[PDB]
RNA sequence: GGCGCAUAAAGAUGAGACGCGUUUUAGAGCUAUGCUGUUUUGAAAAAAACAGCAUAGCAAGUUAAAAUAAGGCUAGUCCGUUAUCAACUUGAAAAAGUGGCACCGAGUCGGUGCUU
């Protein structure tokens, strides 16, 4: 028999339905393999599977860099250890050796116990002394006298570990090393940037006063006192509060919205900036740029601030300043402390454990937390200045490895090597001619493009040698070879495109790329001027002329300048306003700016000839970042180029791409015009249509041109073929194991092909409850309603604007007070009597947005048709719908539809837009794994070269199956049990079966595969209701879901019967049978058992807990390294069981050591994983067990399935973790009832529906005293968790006067006691009770185990009871 | 951007969101602490009341035996001068092996610690992620 | 599902440098009192601490070295947290193969018929 499959994709879960012609789902028999008694099993052919999240690979990214940046400086170590590897032996032997055991316990260590200068007497006389390493090279800096030559090692092996930061390029310079330069670059890119209404500091000089020795949140309001700019608040000012560390914002100063925050000081400062960057344009963005640039300056004044015996050493000298400021500042608060509080001196500096200065050395703490500890106890101390002016600039107490010297330029560290090398050459023979080797060691960065430098042997490395031998930063140039590496390089990260393949995408900024997103924008802007009397788009010449007279003048161009520069100049056009471009232009030609104050000549990028030119350098230039190699490929194009520029043309950088290659714009031309995408899109004609509709096209040839090559050519692997989708890594596992379970779910039904295979996903309900979204443009429309209306509304009921989620009161606010219909007022309070109606009934479309909803009291005021509203009524109000759409309280969408009159009401474009567009479904993922699914089943060959295209794949939205959810009863609510997965994808399937067994003709667009052109122009009839199945339309009523309809209804009450036993409309077959469907589907969708799995998994990740804690005699701990027993080192706790193994065997039980019988389980962490794998008895003799029976050792790994007495089924997370398994057979009435009990406000539809659920649920209040007992008894079986059960029935007793729809949101936040996965606290009425977790794990030893298949159809029951 | 960075820091923006919005200078806690936390939880003291559960552990039935030990309680400031304790925490992974020590019992100074703050709920959004 | 100006965005993947943080050891702790061995004109004693512990008061208190997932072989200035996976029968691995169909019903699936 024929059969059709349907597929809910989820991130969490995946749902699979088998239906037949007669949508009665199957149901089989199957066969049970092990050594159990049940030989047969009867499962139904329905179910779901739903699985851990697929999580991404940024973190195993984030862990291989930390590694290798680690590996990169040992090695830097192991280098100056052997430059100095002969004369170390000179002066003392094992010194070296004792540097490499400079941490284990004294006892087992095989030296002496003092690291440096051997004995004790010296040591002690080297840290007093020395006090620190920043003391000791800013001594021996400035020392004529011979040094020790383990003395300078020690001073340079601290110097090559800690190097700074290598974001400065070149070397050091006052154009780039003080403030006063920096704070001129962004005023004079302000003023640049603006170019009006400027601010000038040439008077005011920051060099000094913003290198201050003040508080910095008092410092702004200094240099505001200074310069006067515009405020404290000013863009200028923030972007200066920006340099400083401060997070000010920008919706008060940009115009904008939403808040902007930001600082520098967070992980995430990119993936702010851009994300404020994309809302606000990108015209500001080298801007904050040099932001971030003076920032960095102010830091550099932080810590070095001595300026006076600056040479040779402006780091260590300093810093060690602050040293003294910590030493004698210290002795004075001890001298604060006991002259006046006796008290809060034993637990200030004797604590360890309560945020003092104990805890600030000795313990865990950090310089904030410390400072707000003795915020309250030294501000309360009678005498104490010079204190609190220290503490609030963050200058007291504070230690020199803080947490923001992450500001350190190299070349700092890079000067004081050169002198401490330069003061000790005129001594030492070797150290004379290798001060190249070591200051090329330091300065040694590993450029981006020459990748790990492997050989061979990675997964992600691609350089190239010139020779083979040892690599080292001695020799790094005439080893690794250079132009290779960077042509590997450039084709290995450049990005293909999902719109075409095999092509490197463009650049962001590239000239042709901005060319055609102004040229996408520009397709669709329409102008009115006085004698058109309708609006009409621009011509392609009108095209040219405005990008050849405006845009190359300014950055950004507002329709103000367009129509004065424009309009008027050559045009003498003057009454003219504009539709299309709202205020400004989003798309900026920024880098044609740029490059013309770069060049400083009009013509050379004006030339049409230099195209592949420009833009190779302008890919060059974005794709690589060392100073290096991004010149000698700008050699290439010296000719041109007139010196001047090297310095000027190399400093730009850019960051991201575009969308689209080079081949697909100006590659492919039309087979009957010759033209390319650009080609039209500047040279079309009249028909001024868009890109993206050009993709949306059929009859031209591009989008076909587009699908040719999308497809490969060979067929590659299943994993190389989801290897290059799109959207997280989630739901690309959810895919492959849709197609997983898929393959497999063809061979269980006979391994017959299926017909016809459903697919959707739907997700991300993460819109954080919109409370300020309505008051930033749409609420917000009222403010500037101001602008034009001048109501105040507000001004006579001051009313929030955070609780306008109900509907009417929303839709009445946004009407001006006023109807649309006839000229009256409302009341506020009494607007449920007043009826919501809509601008297009519900037989034409399904929508419940402001563009379709509107509130008034009569439907008599609309008028008599199914079609829009009267002629009278758009017209008497045709004065003040210009102005609620020139406030834009409405959008242009809904005024044009009511407009309609005009238009004669629903044009035949119009409903054919109606009719394809809830079909047109254009999200990448669904037409990707169409194909995918498509290519496996459907292969089969003809006589011919084509496709005999056997199993049709269907793709519907979510909105169809949640309009068959909704009207016809046939509820869910997420939270009762996992069920609402497989029971949604079984909708999936019926809505697709009988719209395509309905319609044959019009599956020619959401079919994956090559079809018709046969549009629905000629589909629809522009007549009254044609012949039922047997005339040419296929319908009349614009809404699909009508068929589904018993007897619809709208606003004229038309009570129109469509026939009830309905038959396709060309062939005679009958397709659903109202007798024998919604009884199947209310018995389909309340069956008791669906076969839900939980798939399982090996626990792949980290060995332990990432935080080593510090020793205990607890045995339980993991060590560092081999020989470091963490009885005296500690160190990991907490190891992550990947599979616990069932085992067999005897123990050496009894002082006898006699050899007792065991079963039992054994965790296994991934740490001896491989271990276990590469032979498993010798590590289970080692573990301490005896006689392994090597075919009883079973393998059990996370979330396995494990069924005992009375269907209890509890499935096992690790060694001493259990979840409950089991789920509720919920009828279809109780969920009906618990939705619609749950939402006696929230559910939209008609005041006559509203009076229905009113009276089902005070008729239906029988129902929260049995769904009760049914988890008395259900909970009661499979959970025997008696004590807090008992609680919540008494708890459900204390509440059985309370009102119902709280206590039915309560009993759906109850439902949570008994769903799968680990059971968790609830949120009650109060009584918030604990969470049960279940540990013990010797009920488990005797259960029986189910390994089951994928799709849980499949399966196999081993016993552990006689397991021996 | 770790797997649980990214993640706090939306965190304490439905707490700014929440509640009074002028937050400032989120403490950089290290990733030792938050590669390893099971719940974030907010409040306004400092004495943070830790949870518990039950269990079926071998009979000692119906004892309370607490699940989040704590590993990190900063604190972060809001503008101006209002006080709030951030709360890091870690499930406890005891077995069924122990000899009736470190499975962590129930010592009631805790238990009557929970039912005040069940009682006057001080407890903020406190949400899992990993 | 929010398709939200009716569009539909773009998505993941990979290279480099930090700066932290954590943990042991090294930075001879001092004074006074009370417990543990020995010395001594000696009979255990008479008592000197050289060392160890506890209890109170004082002194400083910042810095280093090592490691930063156990380690592995392919010995590299490489690699080890993601994508990959039910059993069973083959196969080193790859990959292949391993399960009867209707009907009446429904408490996690049951019952009946026909049949290799």
């Amino acid at each position: 028999k024929k059969y059709s499959i349907g597929l809910d994709i989820g991130t969490n879960s995946v749902g699979w339905a088998v239906i037949t012609d007669d949508y009665k789902v199957p149901s089989k028999k199957f066969k049970v393999l092990g050594n159990t008694d049940r030989h047969s099993i009867k499962k139904n052919l329905i179910g779901a599977l739903l699985f851990d999240s697929g999580e991404t690979a940024e973190a195993t990214r984030l862990k291989r860099t930390a590694r290798r940046r680690y590996t990169r400086r040992k090695n830097r170590i192991c280098y100056l250890q052997e430059i100095f590897s002969n004369e170390m032996a000179k002066v003392d032997d094992s010194f070296f050796h004792r540097l490499e055991e400079s941490f284990l316990v004294e006892e087992d260590k095989k030296h002496e116990r003092h690291p440096i200068f051997g004995n004790i007497v010296d040591e002690v006389a080297y840290h007093e002394k020395y006090p620190t390493i920043y003391h000791l090279r800013k001594k021996l800096v400035d020392s004529t006298d011979k040094a020790d030559l383990r003395l300078i090692y020690l001073a340079l092996a601290h110097m090559i570990k800690f190097r700074g930061h290598f974001l400065i390029e070149g070397d050091l310079n006052p154009d780039n090393s003080d403030v006063d330069k920096l704070f001129i670059q962004l005023v004079q890119t302000y003023n640049q940037l603006f170019e009006e209404n400027p601010i000038n500091a040439s008077g005011v000089d920051a060099k000094a006063i913003l290198s201050a020795r003040l508080s910095k949140s008092r410092r702004l309001e200094n240099l505001i006192a200074q310069l006067p700019g515009e405020k404290k608040n000013g863009l200028f000012g923030n972007l200066i509060a920006l340099s400083l560390g401060l997070t000010p914002n920008f919706k008060s100063n940009f115009d904008l919205a939403e808040d902007a925050k930001l600082q520098l000081s967070k992980d995430t400062y990119d993936d702010d900036l851009d994300n404020l960057l994309a809302q606000i344009g990108d015209q500001y963005a080298d801007l904050f740029l040099a932001a971030k640039n003076l920032s960095d300056a102010i830091l550099l004044s932080d810590i070095l601030r001595v300026n006076t015996e600056i040479t040779k050493a402006p780091l260590s000298a300093s810093m060690i300043k602050r040293y003294d400021e910590h030493h004698q500042d210290l002795t004075l608060l001890k001298a604060l402390v006991r002259q006046q509080l006796p008290e809060k001196y034993k637990e200030i500096f004797f604590d360890q454990s309560k945020n003092g200065y104990a805890g600030y050395i000795d313990g865990g703490a950090s310089q904030e937390e410390f400072y707000k500890f003795i915020k309250p106890i030294l501000e309360k101390m009678d005498g104490t200045e010079e204190l609190l002016v220290k503490l609030n600039r963050e200058d007291l107490l504070r230690k020199q490895r803080t947490f923001d010297n992450g500001s350190i330029p190299h070349q700092i560290h890079l000067g004081e090597l050169h002198a401490i090398l330069r003061r000790q050459e005129d001594f030492y023979p070797f150290l004379k001619d290798n001060r190249e080797k070591i200051e090329k060691i330091l300065t040694f960065r590993i450029p981006y493009y020459v990748g790990p430098l492997a050989r061979g042997n990675s997964r992600f490395a691609w350089m190239t040698r010139k020779s083979e031998e040892t690599i080292t930063p001695w020799n790094f140039e005439e080893v690794v070879d250079k132009g290779a590496s960077a042509q590997s390089f450039i084709e290995r990260m450049t990005n293909f495109d999902k719109n075409l393949p095999n092509e490197k995408v463009l650049p962001k900024h590239s000239l042709l790329y901005e060319y055609f997103t102004v040229y996408n924008e520009l397709t669709k802007v329409k102008y009115v001027t006085e004698g058109m009397r309708k609006p009409a788009f621009l011509s392609g010449e009108q095209k040219k002329a405005i990008v050849d007279l405006l845009f190359k003048t300014n950055r950004k161009v507002t329709v103000k300048q367009l129509k004065e520069d424009y309009f008027k100049k050559i045009e003498c056009f003057d009454s003219v306003e504009i539709s299309g471009v709202e205020d400004r232009f989003n798309a900026s030609l920024g880098t044609y700016h740029d490059l013309l104050k770069i060049i400083k000549d009009k013509d050379f990028l004006d030339n049409e000839e230099n195209e592949d030119i420009l833009e190779d350098i302008v890919l060059t230039l974005t794709l690589f970042e060392d100073r290096e190699m991004i010149e000698e490929r700008l050699k290439t194009y010296a000719h041109l180029f007139d010196d001047k520029v090297m310095k000027q043309l190399k400093r730009r950088r850019y960051t991201g791409w575009g969308r689209l290659s080079r081949k697909l714009i100006n590659g492919i031309r039309d087979k009957q015009s010759g033209k390319t995408i650009l080609d039209f899109l500047k040279s079309d004609g009249f028909a001024n249509r868009n890109f993206m509709q050009l993709i949306h096209d059929d009859s031209l040839t591009f989008k076909e041109d587009i699908q040719k090559a999308q497809v490969s050519g060979q067929g590659d692997s299943l994993h190389e073929h989801i290897a290059n989708l799109a959207g997280s890594p989630a739901i690309k596992k959810g895919i492959l194991q849709t197609v997983k379970v898929v393959d497999e779910l063809v061979k269980v039904m006979g391994r017959h092909k299926p017909e016809n295979i459903v697919i959707e996903m739907a997700r991300e309900n993460q819109t954080t409850q919109k409370g300020q979204k309505n008051s930033r443009e749409r609420m917000k429309r009222i403010e500037e309603g101001i602008k034009e209306l001048g109501s105040q509304i507000l001004k006579e009921h001051p009313v929030e604007n955070t609780q306008l989620q109900n509907e009417k009161l929303y839709l009445y606010y946004l009407q001006n007070g006023r109807d649309m219909y006839v000229d009256q007022e409302l009341d506020i309070n009494r607007l449920s009597d007043y009826d919501v109606d809509h601008i297009v009934p519900q037989s034409f479309l399904k929508d419940d947005s402001i563009d379709n909803k509107v509130l008034t009291r009569s439907d008599k005021n609309r008028g008599k048709s199914d079609n829009v509203p009267s002629e009278e009524v758009v017209k008497k109000m045709k004065n003040y719908w210009r102005q609620l759409l020139n406030a834009k309280l409405i959008t242009q969408r809904k005024f044009d539809n009511l407009t309609k009159a005009e238009r004669g009401g629903l044009s035949e474009l119009d409903k054919a837009g109606f009719i394809k567009r809830q079909l047109v479904e254009t999200r990448q993922i669904t037409k990707h794994v169409a194909q995918i699914l498509d290519s496996r089943m459907n292969t089969k060959y003809d006589e011919n070269d084509k496709l005999i295209r056997e199993v049709k794949v269907i793709t519907l939205k979510s909105k169809l199956v949640s309009d068959f959810r909704k009207d016809f009863q046939f509820y869910k609510v997420r939270e009762i049990n996992n069920y609402h997965h497989a029971h949604d994808a079984y909708l999936n399937a019926v809505v697709g079966t009988a719209l395509i067994k309905k319609y044959p003709k019009l599956e020619s667009e959401f079919v994956y595969g090559d079809y018709k052109v046969y549009d629905v122009r000629k589909m629809i009839a522009k007549s009254e209701q044609e012949i039922g199945k047997a005339t040419a339309k296929y319908f009349f009523y614009s809404n699909i879901m009508n068929f589904f309809k018993t007897e619809i209804t709208l606003a004229n009450g038309e009570i129109r019967k469509r026939p009830l036993i309905e038959t396709n409309g060309e062939t005679g077959e009958i397709v659903w049978d109202k007798g024998r469907d919604f009884a199947t589907v209310r018995k389909v969708l309340s069956m008791p058992q669906v076969n839900i799995v939980k798939k399982t998994e090996v626990q792949t990740g980290g060995f332990s807990k990432e935080s080593i804690l510090p020793k205990r005699n607890s045995d339980k701990l993991i060590a560092r390294k081999k020989d470091w027993d963490p009885k005296k080192y500690g160190g990991f706790d907490s190891p992550t069981v990947a599979y616990s193994v069932l085992v067999v065997a005897k123990v050496e039980k009894g002082k006898s050591k006699k050899l007792k019988s065991v079963k039992e389980l054994l965790g296994i962490t991934i740490m001896e994983r491989s271990s276990f794998e590469k032979n498993p008895i010798d590590f289970l003799e080692a573990k301490g067990y005896k006689e392994v029976k090597k075919d009883l050792i079973i393998k059990l790994p996370k979330y396995s399935l494990f069924e005992l007495e009375n269907g209890r089924k509890r499935m096992l997370a690790s060694a001493g973790e259990l979840q409950k398994g089991n789920e509720l057979a919920l009828p279809s009435k109780y969920v009906n009832f618990l939705y619609l009990a749950s939402h006696y406000e929230k559910l939209k539809g008609s005041p006559e529906d509203n009076e229905q659920k009113q009276l089902f649920v005070e008729q239906h209040k029988h129902y929260l005293d049995e769904i009760i007992e049914q988890i008395s008894e259900f909970s009661k079986r499979v959970i025997l968790a008696d004590a807090n059960l008992d609680k919540v029935l008494s708890a459900y007793n204390k509440h059985r006067d309370k009102p119902i729809r709280e206590q039915a949101e309560n009993i759906i936040h109850l439902f949570t006691l008994t769903n799968l996965g680990a059971p968790a606290a609830f949120k009650y009425f109060d009584t918030t009770i604990d969470r049960k977790r279940y540990t013990s794990t010797k009920e488990v030893l005797d259960a029986t185990l189910i390994h089951q298949s994928i799709t849980g159809l499949y399966e196999t029951r081993i016993d552990l009871s006689q397991l021996g | 951007m770790t797997t649980a960075r990214k993640k706090f820091y939306q965190a304490i923006s439905e707490f700014e969101a929440m509640t009074g919005k002028d937050v400032e200078r989120t403490p950089q806690i290290a990733d030792e602490v938050l590669n390893d936390a099971e719940y974030i939880a907010f409040t306004k003291t400092e004495k943070y009341a830790l949870y518990l559960c039950t269990s079926n552990v071998e009979g000692l039935e119906d004892r309370y035996f607490l699940d989040e030990e704590c590993l990190d309680s900063t604190f972060l400031e809001t503008e101006d001068n209002e006080t709030y304790y951030i709360h890091f925490l870690q499930e406890t992974e005891f077995s069924e092996d122990d000899n009736e020590d470190e499975l962590p019992l129930a010592t009631e100074e805790q238990i009557e610690a929970y039912d005040k703050q069940e009682e006057l709920k001080a407890v903020i959004l406190k949400k899992e992620l990993n």
